[PDB]
């Protein structure tokens, strides 16, 4: 599977950017692209050997963990840290079948009890999205969790937040360019903080999003789509145009 | 174009 790399040790805006550019290059053919907007590969028919691509992230700590990242929705699966490697727990028996597919030379696989969504991984954090800080320095730390849960010295609630600093600071980043430019800003102004909510209202809107703009009628929507603003306040968007330069990928539909 | 959040 394709590798992509980034480190947080000297990062900068534009290594970031290059980053986020490479991940969501490597996640798309180009061919696909509605309303400006490009469509990840459709699960149904995809071959085994193009479903996954890997991140592979460093830090000033000088360690590596491998990220996987299921091309269909770009979202986190699983990681490898040394010899071995972790994967949330599957959906179903083809999500499941194809993570076999991952890290095969390692000598120690485990499949978590809990899947990567959101509202779990708070939960074993004890922390809510609105309360973990992003930008470098959380990354960094992450990092470094994600690999201390292999040796034993990483706990349940550490491992969840890191798990929710780098889907947040990956795949949302490669989802949408409004999210990469939260980053961006974080890492421009050597900040660390938490998302406001119009972030996290995003993330939790992107396969609403993506159906609404692809079932659009030429970019029209059946129905509003709500979001909100970073104070918080609710608002409605009618059509695609204002989220084309929101919206980086979208997850397939239909043809 | 990020201006609809603010």
């Amino acid at each position: 599977y394709p590798i992509i790399n980034f480190t947080t040790a000297g990062a900068t805006v534009q290594s970031y950017t290059n980053f986020i550019r490479a991940v969501r290059g490597r996640l798309t053919t180009g061919a696909d692209v509605r309303h400006e907007i490009p469509v990840l590969p459709n699960r149904v028919g995809l071959p085994i050997n193009q479903r996954f691509i890997l991140v592979e992230l460093s830090n000033h700590a000088e360690l590596s963990v491998t990220l996987a990242l299921d091309v269909t929705n770009a979202y986190v699966v699983g990681y490898r840290a040394g010899n071995s490697a972790y994967f949330f727990h599957p959906d179903n028996q083809e999500d499941a079948e194809a993570i076999t597919h991952l890290f095969t030379d390692v000598q120690n696989r485990y499949t978590f009890a809990f899947g990567g969504n959101y509202d779990r991984l708070e939960q074993l954090a004890g922390n809510l999205r609105e309360n973990i800080e992003l930008g470098n320095g959380p990354l960094e730390e992450a990092i470094s969790a994600l690999y201390y849960y292999s040796t034993g010295g990483t706990q349940l609630p550490t491992l969840a937040r890191s798990f929710i600093i780098c889907i947040q600071m990956i795949s949302e980043a490669a989802r949408f360019q409004y999210i990469e430019g939260e980053m961006r800003t974080r890492i421009r102004y050597n900040r660390r903080s938490a998302p406001d909510p119009s972030v996290i209202t995003l993330e939790n809107s992107w396969g609403r999003l993506s159906t609404a703009i692809q079932e659009s009628n030429q970019g029209a929507f059946a129905s509003p789509i709500q979001l909100q603003r970073r104070n918080g306040s609710k608002f409605s968007v009618y059509d695609v145009s204002i989220l084309i330069p929101i919206i980086a990928l979208m997850v397939y539909r239909c043809a | 174009g990020f201006g609809l959040f603010d």
